[PDB]
């Protein structure tokens, strides 16, 4: 029904970007919102659109937002260690690894991610989240964890590639619960909820064959029943559209997906 | 009515991005679609979402789209000069400035822009589009400012990069990408010559300014004076559809003074 | 730490193209800008051009337009200045410098400089007549000139003696 | 156009001193990018006030700059011996270029009776020897460079 | 042109900690990972870990886990190796080597090599009690003996010159 | 651990030789990145083969490596003297570590009769003059250091 | 350039069959899209096209049985769904005769063609 939780931005533009002001010759970044307005701790665990790629070493590419410079390349490359104790976005302060010579309002994204440092040589576990600042005391804390429902149902994640090496040499896929277009649509059109879940159909737009049926829970995640030990929904083609079939109860038994 | 024109992508993700195969040790990038698919030259001037930041030098960053690397930093920095005759996206090939060490499928965006080279010191004019190497043309039709003292209204976003005047590097736009995605999703038919949009402050429900949306897909207004216009309007407002209007609908001028 | 190393001094004939280099090491070559500064002997600095290491981006001074061509090679991390139509004014101190920082916009990291000196001539006209003439006894004046440099340093030694002379009794 | 600077500026050691830089509306008043360059006659220049009223690291706080309307001013407080150099102001131009000034020869009197220079720290006298060395050798290669073409033309004339 | 040079050959008393640097220039420092390779005299190459120039990121072999400590300096573009509790087998040719290319993933560009030496002696605190009077003289007397040992391999060098003289 | 390698394999000039590197599934079979190396005794090792069969620029096309199941093999064709060096295989282990091979030895037995020395080309001879000095320089590195080893605790003893 | 348009096999499988023909020369089998006789028959009979596609049987004149079935499109090409990557229309005999049944659409997905 369309209330973003945690640090979900409305649009893709402010999705993984962060903005802040840093003093010259210092590595502390005082976070602000993407539009430049001051960030409030009690609003959210982090400024809207703050990255949540946990268990990895960020590598940012900041730049001065007003673009005062006239000659040189404005891209400044630094790295952030979310496992470090100084990584406290809830307190509107994160410390970069390297000092930045020029002070000013900096805006940047995550360029690539490496396996986390000072963490026993663990792999880039994109399914975990960085330990934000102390949020139990404040009203705004992390969004509740989405546990997988029973009835042999598994949460379906949408995977996109981020640059950066991983210990296994596998593609670096960042999983997400819902596509950002769906989140924007839900935010814009705040339709109410009439059932414990929404029965989505993954249908090929042209051939109109029902590739598989998915349940959309009000918490904002898609679940499915894999057919067997096979990967299940991963075999599905990407040229498909989810169509809302009906409102269903929680105990609805999905037809197994995949072969 | 939700019909994209030119190299317009549906979602923001495929904006200012390009994917292609380049042989090791070379500098020519053979463009493909963003999803690793062959690109049809006849359908579009360029692969979907290919940048149109013309009259400026692109400084791209690239990485292999399957992460086959376990050790080193995957981003490779290169530059593309659109004014060069070798920059021909229509023929699915653009040549980077520097050589690329290892071959493979590289995805990449525009990291920053600099004033165009080989142009007599011209500034980074973002109001022009690259040549695209077209040879009939399937480009999006050029939008002209209508008469009746109407001027097209553009939306500006900052891309990093220097400019000859030290001013913000704001790129113009015709319609926010969320509007484009909504139009594509909701193929609402056009029932009038133009759509009158009210710019309403959500908290106070006050129409700060009124705008005309043309079926071509661009938003126009009427400035109160040469020194004012939509720039004074607060950014927190939301466009609310009001009615279908004829081309001769005379808007109330926006701005002050 | 970053160092800017130039190719070295070289004397060029008038109207002959002069090629200079500026080595760059210890920093990312493409991020910062490279500038070319010329200082006429005892006359002051002047700026001729600046180069985009990340591809093209040649912008030079208006009075140098059509005269200076600049290029770079990312493989060797060097920047090359080329000049045309060498005349008596181009003999000066050629400098390569970069901004102190990406957002600094101040040339503070300069090289050693090259003393590219143009042959002013003024001796071709007098010594072209009578072919060889007496230049045979004049081309051997290489050795005697060395004594003058010994005399110059004596003048230089004259003025670098008083501060110690004031230091000993200080 | 070319930036204009005073030919020479005088000041006794100890007190403050102001250096002026005047340009056109576009060159110095149009943009806030004016850089002050101090160069000892021997070696390369180095940053003093690379942006107006802003100071690069590794530079004493004595050197400060300011711009009032269409004129940029260097102000130096506590002037002493080792500031003897030619100072240049460089600013951005409307032509997307960087312009340079003529340069001011900072004339600071000292050691008229030769007692002032020895009155400084003992390093300064050794520094003074190190201070004279750079520009004291430039004339050598200055003769050497022309020497590299006082004789090649005459042997070229011999071959002619 | 890109090359890696290091501190040089060092001599260390076992049980202490050795510090090794590796100067990197001619390329973007943070772009390429830096590896550390050691080669004992007469033994194969060993890999004591890797260092990410971009913000720490140390991964070292299990047999050297908890022994090496590697850090980098972004200002000087230099990577530091620190190994504590040197042992008799720890003396080796210490190489710092970056990858040939970002996506190559092969050590192609190696350093000049540094030679940390260990002796550990046999019983030297015993030697201090009574041999210290003539220990320096025994050293100085033995100095020319190895000088002709370099001449001994010079004789081998001249010995192998003769076959190549016939080849010419 | 370490990749098991043959202690030494030799072949006459002309007939191609093959050196194989062996390891477990986690070392070689699991991952496609195996690097084949070669070290001059005095010079630093450089790269022959990386990514199983991909070859960096600057090494002749004759070198060619391959992976067969859990075993990786390097093929050298038409051997000469300049290939006489130890070959090292390295694979990316499952423990996020790079592990080196034991180190194989290859020696060209040609030239032992002393008649094949002249059979080498003049360029082949010329590099041999400039090759027998650097690896002897490697030896004196050991000669200057076995005695630096036993010199060390008298310098302490003289101090103590 | 008013060139003819390239044909894309639509939907899942539905590959486009080709009529190989051999030309002597270097060692050759050039493909085809429609027989010339079929072109002449279509030109002679100017009848309208119904639905989206025409379903065809590859019937044998001997047994009058449908060994294989094909979907004919107004674009001027034939489509079929093979049993597997290798097994498909190639296994069909060369002596069969093509006929016309009715007009079908993308909803009608043909049963796989071939013996596997």
């Amino acid at each position: 029904d369309g209330q973003p939780l945690g640090t979900t931005p409305v649009s893709v533009s402010q999705l993984c970007k962060f903005r802040g002001r840093i003093t010259s010759g210092q590595r502390v970044l005082n976070l602000t919102e993407l539009d430049g307005s001051p960030f409030m701790a009690f609003a959210a665990p982090a400024p809207a659109g703050f990255p949540d790629l946990g268990s990895c070493d960020w590598h940012i590419e900041m730049s001065k937002i007003p673009n005062s410079s006239t000659q040189n390349n404005p891209i400044v490359t630094n790295s952030v260690k979310p496992n470090s104790q100084q990584f406290v976005p809830h307190l509107s302060s994160i410390t970069l690894d390297e000092n930045v010579s020029s002070g000013g309002d900096y805006i940047g994204t995550i360029q690539w991610t490496s396996p986390p440092s000072d963490s026993g040589g663990a792999n880039t576990n994109f399914w975990k989240i960085p330990d934000y600042g102390s949020s139990l005391a404040e009203a705004s804390q992390l969004a509740p964890a989405v546990y997988p429902p029973g009835f042999n149902e598994v949460i379906v994640y949408f995977m996109a590639s981020i640059p950066g090496p991983n210990q296994s040499g596998s593609p670096n896929l960042v999983p997400c619960l819902l596509p950002q277009e769906y989140i924007t649509h839900f935010i814009s059109e705040q339709a109410p909820i009439q059932g414990e879940a929404a029965l989505l159909h993954y249908v090929d737009p042209d051939t109109n064959r029902n590739l598989g049926e998915f349940k959309l829970y009000p918490g904002g995640y898609l679940t499915c029943v894999p057919n067997s030990s096979s990967t299940g929904p991963q075999q599905l083609p990407l040229d498909g559209v989810f169509v809302f079939a009906s409102w269903v109860s929680r105990f609805y038994q999905l037809k197994p997906v995949g072969t | 009515d939700g019909q994209p024109l030119g190299t317009t992508p549906v979602s923001v993700s495929q904006l200012c991005k390009f994917r292609g195969r380049i042989t090791s040790g070379q500098r020519v990038l053979n463009l493909t679609e963003l999803d690793g698919s062959p690109f049809m030259a006849f359908a579009a001037p360029a692969p979907a979402g290919f940048p149109d930041l013309g009259s400026c030098d692109w400084h791209i960053e690239m990485s292999k789209i399957p992460n086959s690397s376990t050790q080193n930093n995957p981003i490779v920095t290169n530059s593309v000069k659109p004014n060069s005759q070798q920059f021909v996206p229509h023929l699915s090939s653009i040549t980077l400035d520097e050589n690329v060490s290892s071959g493979g499928d590289y995805i990449g965006t525009i990291q920053w822009t600099s004033p165009p080279s080989d142009s007599g010191g011209a500034n980074t004019n973002f109001w022009k589009i690259p040549d695209y190497g077209s040879s009939a043309s399937q480009l999006a039709p050029a939008v002209y400012p209508p008469g009746f003292n109407e001027v097209i209204v553009y939306f500006m976003a900052s891309i990093p990069g220097p400019n000859q005047s030290g001013s913000p590097n704001l790129v113009p736009c015709l319609l926010p990408q969320e509007y484009i995605t909504h139009f594509i999703s909701e193929q609402a038919p056009i029932q009038g010559e133009a759509a009158l949009l009210h710019y309403v402050d959500p908290d106070t429900n006050r129409n700060l300014g009124e705008f005309k949306l043309y079926p071509g897909g661009y938003l126009t207004c009427v400035p109160n004076s040469s020194s004012t216009g939509p720039q004074q309007l607060p950014l927190d407002g939301v466009f609310v559809f009001a009615s279908w209007v004829s081309r001769f609908y005379q808007l109330k001028p926006v701005g002050t003074a | 730490e970053v160092q800017l190393v130039e190719s070295g001094a070289e004397v060029k004939k008038p109207g002959a193209s002069v090629k200079v280099s500026c080595k760059a090491s210890g920093y990312t070559f493409t991020s910062l800008y490279m500038h070319w500064v010329r200082q006429a002997p005892g006359q002051g600095l002047e700026w001729m051009g600046m180069i985009n290491p990340s591809g093209g981006g040649t912008w030079n001074a208006q009075k140098f337009q059509g005269r200076v061509t600049m290029t770079r090679d990312t493989s060797t991390s060097t920047v090359y200045m080329e000049l045309r139509s060498l005349r008596s004014d181009d003999t000066a101190m050629y400098y390569c410098a970069r901004d102190s920082d990406q957002y600094s916009q101040g040339l503070g990291y300069w090289g050693q400089g090259t003393l590219v000196t143009v042959c002013s001539g003024s001796d071709y006209e007098f010594l072209k007549s009578w072919t060889v003439e007496d230049l045979q006894k004049r081309l051997l004046a290489l050795d005697p000139m060395m004594e003058q440099e010994i005399e110059e340093i004596r003048q230089k030694y004259q003025s670098k003696r008083q501060p110690i002379l004031d230091a000993i009794e200080a | 156009s070319a930036l204009t600077q005073p030919a020479s500026v005088s000041g006794s050691p100890g007190q403050s001193i102001t250096i002026s830089c005047t340009g056109t509306s576009s060159d110095v008043g149009g943009y806030n990018y004016v850089s002050w360059y101090q160069q000892h006659p021997g070696k390369a220049p180095k940053l003093m006030i690379y942006d107006v009223s802003k100071r690069p690291s590794g530079v004493s706080n004595r050197f400060s700059g300011s711009k009032s309307g269409n004129t940029a001013s260097l102000t130096i407080s506590g002037l002493q011996a080792k500031d003897e150099a030619d100072y240049y102001c460089s600013s951005y131009t409307s032509s997307s270029t960087w312009v340079f000034g003529g340069g001011t020869k900072l004339t600071v009197l000292g050691g008229s009776d030769y007692e002032f220079l020895k009155s400084w720290t003992v390093e300064d006298l050794q520094k003074r020897l190190l201070a004279l060395d750079p520009m004291m050798e430039q004339e050598i290669e200055e003769i050497r460079q022309k020497y590299q073409c006082k004789r090649q033309p005459i042997l070229d004339a011999i071959e002619a």
